[PDB]
């Protein structure tokens, strides 16, 4: 990566972490929280995504 | 409806088919769009309107 | 220490027990089952096909792909009489009969 | 009114049947994920 | 008397102009709805908006 569209500080794209973040809780476009817990549930993406 | 047939030994089943009114219906609107019906008179799984 | 040998960084993720997910809307959102595409004329009214093309990491051992397109599974359960058990299966995005 | 609709079937609350929301009824669970 | 035919509904929701739409369940209230026999000749009561 040298243009740098690495998210967070892991190996995944911004691009796919804005899609995931929508398609699971839909926070991506109003900024990017931490989703409720009822929210967030063991087939979920940020409860499994360790960097 | 009942049967009493001559006992062999090996299991067997019965093929009773009820003669019921079959038939399908074949529109095509236009241009490779095809719709059909069905209906079994007696014995049908139709859909309610 | 001052005795370091240099450095290179690498980073990597690990997620476990999740299934990517790319719905079909215009936004990403999930605003609705009957997603915002699929449901207007583009999408519900005329014929397209995909090919889609997948890139990833190579494993020594045989793998497979678990593409599973989100669609509709409804069933419709009718008692009319005493005993009498009908169902109606539909399957809207890929077609299995009745 | 208790007879133009099943309000003694539900608990009461002292004079008040506890009865449901009109939109109660239906559900919608669906996710691939 | 026969009864009079109902009209049937379709409605309008998002892009979609045409559902067929069932009429919308309502409470029955003496003031809004009254019982009226489908058939003269055999009591089949059932609720109408007058």
């Amino acid at each position: 990566d040298g243009e740098g569209y690495n998210v967070a500080q892991s190996n995944m794209t911004k691009d796919w972490f804005l899609v995931q973040m929508l398609a699971n809780y839909n926070i991506g476009y109003q900024g990017y929280h931490l989703p409720p817990d009822y929210k967030d549930r063991t087939f979920s993406f940020l409860h499994n995504f360790i960097p | 409806m009942t049967f009493e047939m001559d006992p062999i030994n090996e299991p067997t089943l019965l093929y009773v088919l009820f003669e019921v009114f079959d038939v399908a219906r074949v529109h095509q609107p236009h241009r490779g769009v095809i719709e059909v019906v069905y209906l079994r008179t007696p014995f049908s799984a139709g859909n309610a309107t | 220490d001052p005795r370091h040998a240099l450095r290179d960084p690498e980073r990597k993720f690990l997620c476990d027990r999740t299934l990517w997910r790319i719905p079909f809307s215009s936004n990403f959102m999930s605003m609705g089952s009957l997603t915002d595409l699929g449901q207007n004329l583009l999408y519900a009214n005329a014929a397209h096909a995909l090919d889609m093309t997948f890139e990833m990491d190579p494993i020594n051992e045989p793998t497979l792909l678990y593409v599973l397109f989100e669609v509709f599974d409804v069933a419709r359960v009718h008692q009319p009489h005493r005993g009498v058990i009908e169902v109606v299966y539909l399957r809207t995005p890929f077609s299995a009969g009745n | 009114m208790d007879e133009y609709n099943y309000a003694a079937l539900a608990p009461r609350q002292g004079s008040r049947p506890m009865l449901s929301q009109w939109s109660g009824i239906g559900t919608h669970e669906m996710h691939g994920g | 008397e026969v009864m009079a035919p109902q009209p049937t509904l379709v409605a309008e929701q998002g892009a979609m102009k045409a559902v067929p739409v069932i009429k919308p369940a309502q409470p029955f209230t003496p003031a809004v709805h009254e019982t009226q026999r489908i058939v003269t000749n055999l009591p089949i009561t059932t609720a109408v908006t007058r």
